[PDB]
């Protein structure tokens, strides 16, 4: 009762520290995006109407 | 503005410190009950300045600091009611908090997992600051439900014994049979108001909010325990001392009070509601008062003392002066703790015995501690400049101003008398006396983790009440123009109550075999109310369970209509049908039957 | 707690058990220790008296009617000493009395740092193995052949042996661990 | 959705292709993977549904009960690991053969477009269930059990298939988006409520009504661990997913064929919380308490309001996991003492601190905790009932108290009190089994965090 | 390429890519009202031949 | 009697493997299972789920709904228009019978 | 935000006007807690807006095109009715965030007004109380399977209520 | 065991109907549910009553 609490939160640190990292880099350096209306003519991708990085990258990608 | 909000939020941050370190692995290393101490001393210092703030400016800000699901024109989300009660209670509560953490650090020592002690004191003091803070419903439901379990680890504390336990269920029992009207008052302000923060609610004050306020009066006589629901505070005293003191003596006894005073506008309009509280809070305060006459145990007549005054406060709701019972909250708070802190020390000092037949002489063989409970007991009776008056005096003043019920008046007009007489015979049975207590004496009032938290508690007990009230801002107009039979009516009859006592127990010193009464056991029992209840509806119910309900209907009856008499008639026709004899002579008759049938069907039907 | 009760029962104890428990509701009557003083005094007189009869067809009344009017002044709430049943810290240590089989699970890692204790722990087992089949054997030899038997328990007769069934009386946690 | 059932069949090979000693790795790490892949179908972002094809789609009731089959499944298949180990290795793999099987039908019974799909899986999901209470219940009453559980599900199923025929018949497709688009408002006439009977007293067994629930208590009983996490989780859920579907070619009846349904629901969700307050065996406990919480979904389809089909799918999902938990806190103690009696074993919190930590939370969760996604769907049920009637919170409230009490009673007298000291094969705890209840909390604190998932159709 | 115990390991990728490629041809064979649904129906880029494929 | 086998009586693992983990005897198995659990149930699972599940957007058109609305009260009570009006539909493309 | 959407009258304080010869410590706490808390903060905050305007991305709002509503669809074709359906639960969803702006104006005015708001939080009383009639006039009495089939019938029922009143002379 | 088994698996064998035992059964099973039948059918028809009429106070019933 104290092996597994161990395993446990190490295994659930090592993708958690890399990934909240992550977040918070993209968070700083590649932030959220900024609203803008349609340039008269331009038909914007699916991707370009959603907020965050990591979500459009999703979408960009793999939608 | 940010310092306040910031502050706010900063308080609950230092709070859950303490239990993130806990499920780390840093409780070793260092010393968490200190580490713990630390963070109520820094969250109250912190609590200090939105309360200066508010004394100030009286500006009760919303926060709704986030956003946690839209639900079809419904926005649950996390929201603070940071208003005058809410400050004012979160820093007395952490006040009392830190002192029973120090406490606490001394008691219960001769436990290795008094770390899980501490980080439960902290799990409550956090739902108790939910509950406190909220400006939604399901927060304070979040907050309601947090502080009952917590009360049910808390009194099972020991899970060995099978009377925590016992108490723990019966506390818990008793809570949700209040939590039945808080839905209730939720689901109709839910359907209704399309919402369930108060900045809606208000604008149902002239709606005839009957059944909603019927709820919250069914939920706080369940939490804030009243007569119909009483018996699990006392019973809420198996478990620890310091447990008692903080929950059940200030706050998890206040929680429902407290959501009454946070829905007074909604009672301006409602009289019924009115009338009930003065006459049910009227009947708690003459009935506990009576009951804690004739207890040995001192840990029972404090919780029959919170119940009582609790009582008052209920009957002060009675009336549209919530803001009084808000002040007698605050002022009950350190009277409480301190007296069961007192008690504590006296326990632990000795063995584990607590009834005050083997007490003995504690004026000399602890001065440290009778100062303080003497202290504690006459500002619980209305000491006219002790922080019980600041309340009780307006309280009794505005009870004989009003015009609302005279038995109500008389009877806890009695319960104040009575609330003089049992200080009185604390005072005399465990102060005063002769020792009774065993030879081998092993006191030591003498640790920093004791003396200086009842230190605290008697500067509280002290100054805090003149402080409030002279820097509250004023509400709940006092009426002061009456006869001297009326202003000194608390004063003459708690005098008169402490002269009974002395008297009475007097009494007992010279040599005359006493009775019993048929009185003096509906006081040492509790009304016979445990004893008969706690023994027939769990009877009842328990029986009708298990026979009218398992072997009755699943077992026997929905066996036999629906599977069974599927099986029987199958089989039956099964055994009619194919229990043939191998002869032709009787197949080829039954094949000629058939020709005959086909034959005249057909010349029938044609 | 230790020894076992018998069926009959005497007449001797129940009055002994009654002169024991009405002295402690006196007690809890006289809460002062000269009250109580004098009015025990006075109830030894109220037994003293009668306590030559000869007539187990008038004690007997005499218990009855002793026990009744005991009854019909039994306090409500008597003294209860904690440690005892019906009382405070009655079972309070039951969570922490841990039995002696939950450290044959333990890993090679707590056993090691505390070794001495288990180098003698393993004799003791060892004694316990060796005791126990001349223990049951024992107990086997000295059945009460017309059928009736109590939980007395015989004791060790010769040297190397061990008094049976001990391994639940000698073992049993302590009561402040 | 080919994308989660293909992978899903893969397993089986990598069942039977694999090593006797890299198989429960490889088939557990792997149906992880799945359950992983199994949320691509929670990106919407949008109000219209996704089809994927004629066959399949998913919506916002499809999704969280497929990816609850999708996850349970590894779940199933450590608890399955301490029993049967000792069994031959193709007994194992058959095992692991009949779990998957369940995964692959369920997903396609939460994914299907047309009823008959629905129904031909519906009743497909019968034989693995069968064969998992048969051959490896421990007793042998799990025969008299498995008969029940069957032929309960048949005699209800088979007017449904003879109501979907007709339905095929009158307006020609039988597919949901089209019967949702093409509901012709009904004649209000014996032949039509005959019809709504058929259509609904199939799903009614499964869920269970108090009227009909006896099979459930004989298999959660004696199904060995997996059967009963199933039989508690999704197959109960896949009545209550059914009804939601198939009500709506029923309006204007269920304004008056509902009153009796919802009144044996609630007067029978109290009888059986009452049975659960005093019952020797915990594993019925467990099932009498699935009773009482389904009968609340049942009476909420019922209603049909928004508020509660919401409050019916969180109930759903909740309810799903922690029961789930329960059953695998009770085998727990099970795979030691061998007994079932609750009070045999009635002093823990000595040896297993942990795991009785696990057991709170669980019973937590199964009474009104608030912040909870239980407690969300048993307020909004009670919500939608009130606004129904004001009536129904008298029994609601009943239900709420008798339900504090049998989990925390079971709480107390299997953890709290003295120690059995007679039992020497207490053994401390396995990683595995930890890992287990870790699973099933985990996800409920999760979607407490985020309940805009969980809730249905109609939010 | 010794005792290959691990093979296996590609079954259920196997299975991943040929479920997405499968879902690709279904989406193939539903390719009407491509840019005809009154909704979108946008006149194509300068570049474009298909709207969503 | 019937020859059949009598109970094998209750196994105890940690005699043999005091690191048994609840997975199979082998003591490289069971190493080998739970750092499979561990892994690809925590790690990936429960962390990238987490996140995929977070960093969806306008999960079933939540943010884009506030913002219609926000565009549509600032033009409707800047025009004078009533603020959602009491019939989704108009009464000029819909026919009522008489009588 | 917008203030048009969200209006906030503007926050008039009194000018402090002390008579004591004696401090203040909220004052001298602010100005500790600004010159400590918000200067890095803001530093920081400041140096995470230069970085985002390095590289500064934007993002739009997807109009959503009118389509032929279902009183101009035919019985049984699904299509017409599919894309109907679909703009009707648009403008639900929308329907409800509006009622949600309003109850949050009506919160926040009964929040700042305070004491004083029955009779000056009457202007988003009554505009939350016509919505709330709207909105119980469109969409209320319908169930879990709202559609703009049920909201269309009701609406009829409604009018046709409203043509037998107007009847009576 | 034999607690178990008697309060489990022993009852319907010895489960003999009686009167008593039938009438007991019908009014337990058939009796709560008629008196909430007839309950819950009075409020809501007289909730539609109201309704119809034009009447009920729901000046603020939004989600229903
Ligand atoms: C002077 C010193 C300066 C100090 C300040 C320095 C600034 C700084 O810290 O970095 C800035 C940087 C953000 O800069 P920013 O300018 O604010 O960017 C805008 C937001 O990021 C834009 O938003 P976003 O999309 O980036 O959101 C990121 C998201 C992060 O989300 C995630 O990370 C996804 C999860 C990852 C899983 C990892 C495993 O954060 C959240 O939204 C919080 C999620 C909710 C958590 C709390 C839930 C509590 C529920 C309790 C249940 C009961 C409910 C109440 C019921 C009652 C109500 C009535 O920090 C971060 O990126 C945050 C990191 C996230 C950590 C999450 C860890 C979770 C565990
Ligand atoms: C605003 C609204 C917010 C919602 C507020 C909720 C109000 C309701 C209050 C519920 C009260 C429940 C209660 O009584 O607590 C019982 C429970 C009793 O536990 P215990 O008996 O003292 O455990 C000692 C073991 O018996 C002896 O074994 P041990 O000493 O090794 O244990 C050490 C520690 C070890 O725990 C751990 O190691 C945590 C495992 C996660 C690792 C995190 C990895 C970080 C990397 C992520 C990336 O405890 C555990 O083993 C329990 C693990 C399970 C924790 C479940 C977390 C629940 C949070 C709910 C939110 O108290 C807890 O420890 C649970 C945590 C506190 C509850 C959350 C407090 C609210 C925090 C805001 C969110
Ligand atoms: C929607 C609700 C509908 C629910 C339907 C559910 C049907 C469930 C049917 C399962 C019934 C199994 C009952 C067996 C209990 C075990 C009893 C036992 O131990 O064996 C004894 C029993 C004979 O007992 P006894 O009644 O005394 O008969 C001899 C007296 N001369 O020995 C036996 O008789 C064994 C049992 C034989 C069963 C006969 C065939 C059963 C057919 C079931 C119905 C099939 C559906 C038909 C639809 C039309
Ligand atoms: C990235 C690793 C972390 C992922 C964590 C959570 C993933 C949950 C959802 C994964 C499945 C969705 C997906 O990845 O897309 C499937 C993709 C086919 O996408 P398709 O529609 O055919 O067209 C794409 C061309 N632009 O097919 C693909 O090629 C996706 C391949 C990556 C799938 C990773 C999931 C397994 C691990
Ligand atoms: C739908 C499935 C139903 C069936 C169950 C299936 C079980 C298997 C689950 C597999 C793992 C997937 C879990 C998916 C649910 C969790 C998604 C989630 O974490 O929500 C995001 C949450 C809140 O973040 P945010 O997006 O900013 O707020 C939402 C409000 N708009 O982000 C967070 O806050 C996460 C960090 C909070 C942790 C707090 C811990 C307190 C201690």
């Amino acid at each position: 009762d104290a092996r597994f609490l161990r395993l446990m939160k190490f295994y659930l640190m090592l993708t958690g520290i890399p990934v909240i990292i992550g977040i918070t880099l993209v968070n700083i350096f590649i932030g959220e995006a900024e609203l803008a209306e349609i340039p008269e003519g331009y038909i914007p991708e699916h991707w370009e109407y959603y907020k965050h990085p990591i979500s459009r990258w999703i979408a960009r990608n793999f939608y | 503005m940010n310092i306040f909000t910031t502050s706010i939020l900063l308080i609950f941050i230092l709070l859950l410190s303490p239990i993130l370190i806990s499920m780390s692995n840093l409780i070793k290393h260092i010393n968490f009950p200190l580490y713990t101490t630390t963070s109520i001393k820094f969250s109250f210092i912190i609590s200090l300045l939105p309360l200066l703030m508010f004394f100030h400016n009286n500006m009760e800000y919303m926060i709704t600091t986030w956003h946690w699901v839209t639900m079809n024109s419904m926005e649950l989300k996390m929201s603070f009611k940071t208003d005058f009660f809410s400050i004012l209670f979160t820093s007395v509560a952490l006040f009392v908090t830190w002192s029973i953490m120090q406490f606490s650090s001394w008691y219960m020592h001769s436990d290795p997992n008094i770390n899980r002690f501490i980080k439960y004191l902290t799990l409550f003091l956090i739902t108790m600051l939910i509950l406190t803070s909220a400006n939604n419903m399901f927060q304070l439901f979040i907050g309601w439900e947090g502080v009952g379990i917590m009360s049910f680890l808390l009194i099972g504390w020991w899970y060995g014994r099978t009377d925590a336990n016992t108490a723990a269920l019966q506390a818990i029992l008793y809570n949700r049979i209040g939590d039945i009207g808080f839905i209730l008052a939720m689901v109709w302000f839910s359907l209704n108001m399309n919402s369930w923060e108060l900045q809606q609610i208000m604008f149902s004050n002239n709606n005839d909010n009957l059944i909603p306020l019927m709820g919250l009066l069914i939920a706080a006589t369940g939490k804030s325990a009243q007569f119909g629901l009483h018996p699990w505070l006392p019973s809420a005293m198996e478990g620890p001392t310091p447990v008692s003191a903080l929950l059940h003596s200030s706050t998890m006894v206040v929680a429902g009070i407290f959501l009454l005073v946070r829905f007074h506008p909604l009672t301006t309009n409602n009289n019924f509601i009115l009338t009930t509280m003065l006459c049910l809070g009227a009947l708690t305060t003459l009935f506990t008062a009576i009951c804690a006459l004739t207890q040995n145990d001192i840990k029972k007549i404090i919780a029959f003392s919170t119940s009582s005054q609790l009582g008052l406060m209920m009957v002060t709701l009675g009336m549209n002066q919530p803001h009084l019972a808000f002040l007698h909250i605050c002022t009950h708070a350190f009277f409480k703790a301190m007296l069961f802190m007192c008690s504590g020390s006296i326990i632990h000092s000795l063995a584990d015995e607590q009834d005050i037949r083997k007490m003995g002489n504690i004026t000399k063989i602890m001065p440290f501690t009778s100062s303080c409970l003497v202290i504690g007991s006459l500002a619980l009776t209305g000491m006219p400049f002790l922080t019980g008056f600041y309340s009780k005096d307006l309280i009794i003043e505005a009870i004989n101003t009003c015009n609302t019920n005279a038995w109500a008046l008389l009877i806890t007009l009695i319960a104040t008398s009575m609330t003089a007489m049992y200080s009185m015979r604390i005072i005399y049975f465990v102060t005063m006396t002769k020792p009774r207590f065993p030879p081998l004496i092993s006191i030591n009032e003498n640790d920093p983790d004791l003396m200086n938290p009842i230190k605290r508690l008697a500067f509280g007990s002290i100054f805090a009440g003149f402080v409030i009230s002279y820097n509250i801002p004023p509400t709940s107009i006092p009426v002061l123009t009456m006869p001297w039979f009326l202003k000194t009516t608390a004063l003459i009859i708690s005098v008169l109550g402490f002269l009974i006592a002395l008297e009475l127990n007097n009494l007992t010193m010279k040599l005359s075999m006493n009775k019993a009464n048929p009185y003096s056991s509906f006081s040492t029992l509790l009304g016979f109310f445990p004893s008969i209840i706690h023994r027939i509806t769990p009877m009842k119910s328990l029986n009708l369970s298990l026979k009218t309900s398992l072997t009755l209907l699943d077992l026997i009856w929905l066996e036999k209509t629906i599977p069974k008499s599927t099986s029987t008639l199958h089989t039956n026709m099964t055994t009619l049908t194919t229990n043939q004899k191998g002869l032709i002579k009787l197949y080829f008759m039954s094949f000629l039957i058939n020709i005959i049938l086909i034959i005249i069907l057909y010349s029938i039907n044609l | 707690a230790f020894c076992a009760p018998p069926a009959y029962l005497t007449h001797q104890q129940k009055v002994l058990r009654l002169y024991k428990r009405a002295l402690r509701h006196l007690e809890s009557w006289c809460i002062h220790r000269d009250k109580y003083r004098y009015f025990a005094c006075l109830m030894r007189a109220r037994f003293e008296e009668h306590k030559n009869e000869k007539d187990m067809m008038r004690a007997t009344q005499l218990l009855r009617e002793a026990e009744e009017e005991f009854w019909q002044n039994q306090h409500p709430q008597p003294y209860i000493f904690p440690d005892s049943p019906g009382g405070t810290s009655f079972e309070r240590y039951e969570c922490y009395k841990v039995p002696e089989w939950c450290l044959d699970y333990w890993h090679p890692s707590e056993k090691a740092m505390y070794p001495d204790y288990f180098s003698k722990r393993e004799q003791w087992k060892k004694l316990r193995m060796e005791s126990w089949d001349r223990e049951v054997k024992q107990l086997q030899e000295e059945t009460s052949p017309d059928g009736i038997m109590t939980e007395a328990l015989p004791p060790a007769r010769r040297e190397g042996d061990l008094p049976p069934l001990w391994w639940h009386i000698v073992t049993r946690p302590r009561e402040r661990p | 959705m080919l994308k989660i059932i293909l992978p899903s069949l893969m397993l089986l090979p990598l069942t039977w292709l694999s090593s006797p000693k890299k198989t429960w790795t490889n088939v557990t790490s792997y149906s992880f993977l799945i359950s992983l892949t199994s949320l691509t179908l929670l990106w919407q972002t949008d109000e219209n549904y996704k089809n994927f094809s004629n066959m399949f789609s998913s919506d916002p009731l499809s999704t969280p009960l497929i990816i609850l089959t999708a996850w349970l499944l590894p779940l199933m298949l450590m608890a399955s690991q301490n029993h049967l180990k000792k069994d031959n290795n193709v007994l194992q793999k058959l095992y692991i053969s009949m779990l998957i099987s369940l995964q692959i039908l369920l997903i396609m019974t939460f994914s299907a477009t047309e009823l008959i799909m629905f129904y031909i899986l519906f009743e497909a999901t019968l034989i693995p269930t069968l064969i998992i209470i048969t051959r490896w219940g421990n007793q042998t009453e799990r025969l008299n059990a498995g008969i029940y559980f069957l032929f309960y599900t048949l005699i209800g199923s088979i007017p449904l298939l003879i109501a979907l025929i007709l339905i095929q018949n009158h307006v020609g497709t039988l597919n949901l988006m089209i019967l949702s688009f093409t509901t012709h408002t009904l004649d209000a006439s014996w032949s039509n409520n005959l019809l709504w009977l058929a259509c609904m007293m199939a799903f009614l067994i499964k869920m269970p009504l108090y009227g009909v629930h006896l099979w459930l208590p004989k298999a959660h009983v004696e199904a060995p661990i997996a059967g009963s996490m199933i039989l508690a989780a999704i197959l109960l859920k896949l009545g209550s997913y059914g009804m939601i579907r198939i009500s709506i070619i029923l309006d204007p009846l269920t304004k008056y064929m509902a009153y009796p349904f919802i009144l044996l629901s609630l007067w029978g969700m109290i009888m059986t919380s009452s049975i659960c307050l005093r019952q020797t065996d915990l594993k019925s406990l467990i099932a009498y308490s699935s009773v009482s919480h389904m009968a609340l979904v049942i009476a909420s389809i019922m209603i049909q309001t928004p508020w509660s089909f919401m409050g019916a799918t969180m109930l759903m999902i909740a309810h799903g996991l922690t029961s789930s938990l329960l059953f695998c806190l009770a085998n727990s103690n099970y795979e030691r003492i061998h007994s079932r009696t609750m009070i045999m074993a009635r002093g823990l919190q000595m040896v297993f601190p942990l795991m009785a930590t696990w057991w709170l939370m669980a019973s937590l969760a199964n009474l009104a905790l608030p912040p909870s996604i239980n407690l969300m769907g048993e307020l909004f049920i009670t919500m939608s009932l009130f606004s129904w009637s004001n009536f129904t919170i008298i029994l609601m409230g009943i239900n709420i108290i008798i339900t504090g009490m049998y989990s925390m009673y079971m709480i107390i007298t299997t953890q709290r009190g003295k120690l059995t000291n007679h039992m020497i094969n207490l053994q401390p705890s396995h990683t595995r089994e930890l890992t287990l209840m870790a699973l099933h909390m985990i996800p409920l604190i999760l979607l407490t965090t985020s309940p805009k998932l969980i809730t249905g159709l109609t939010m | 390429q010794l005792l290959r115990e691990h093979w296996v390991h590609i079954l259920v990728p196997a299975g991943f890519v040929f479920g997405c490629y499968l879902d690709r041809k279904d989406d193939e064979k539903l390719t009407a009202f491509r840019n005809k649904s009154m909704l979108f129906q946008r006149e194509l880029r300068p570049n474009e031949e298909v709207t969503w494929k | 009697q019937w020859q059949e086998d009598p109970e094998p009586e209750d196994e105890n693992v940690y005699a043999k493997n005091p690191d048994f983990h609840g997975y199979d005897s082998d003591p490289v198995v069971d190493v080998w299972n739970m750092r499979a659990v561990f892994f690809f149930g925590f790690s990936i699972v429960l962390v990238f789920g987490t996140t995929f599940v977070a960093y969806v957007p306008d999960y079933r058109m939540q943010e884009w709904a506030r913002r219609e609305a926000e565009r549509l009260v600032k033009y409707r009570e800047v025009n004078g228009l009533p603020i959602m009006e009491s019939n989704y539909f108009d009464p000029s493309k819909i026919q009522l019978p008489e009588d | 935000w917008d203030k048009d959407v969200y209006p906030e009258p503007p926050s008039r304080t009194p000018a402090p006007s002390p008579q004591t010869s004696l401090p203040n410590p909220i004052t001298y706490l602010t100005k500790a807690y600004d010159l400590v808390v918000d200067w890095p903060v803001t530093l920081v905050r400041e140096f995470i807006e230069r970085q985002h305007a390095k590289n500064r991305t934007y993002y739009y709002h997807r109009q959503y095109r009118r389509v032929p509503d279902i009183t101009e669809c035919k019985e049984g074709d699904v299509l017409c009715i599919y894309e109907a359906e679909m703009q009707w639960r648009r403008d639900f969803k929308v329907d409800q965030e509006i009622m949600n702006i309003i109850q949050e104006r009506l919160k926040a005015c009964q929040q700042r007004e305070g004491e004083n708001y029955q009779q000056n939080c009457a202007k988003e009383l009554e505009q939350f109380t016509k919505v709330t009639k709207a909105y119980q006039d469109r969409y209320l009495d319908l169930g879990a399977y709202y559609s703009a089939r049920k909201c269309l019938a009701k609406q009829k029922q409604r009018m046709l209520e409203e043509r037998k009143a107007a009847r009576q002379e | 065991i034999r607690w178990t088994y008697a309060r489990s698996a022993n009852i319907y064998p010895n489960f003999r109907p009686t009167p008593k035992n039938s009438l007991l059964g019908a009014v337990a099973g058939f009796g709560p549910l008629i008196f909430w039948y007839y309950v819950f059918k009075t409020d809501r028809d007289r909730k539609e009553r109201l309704i119809q009429e034009g009447k009920l106070d729901r000046k603020f019933n939004i989600s229903y």
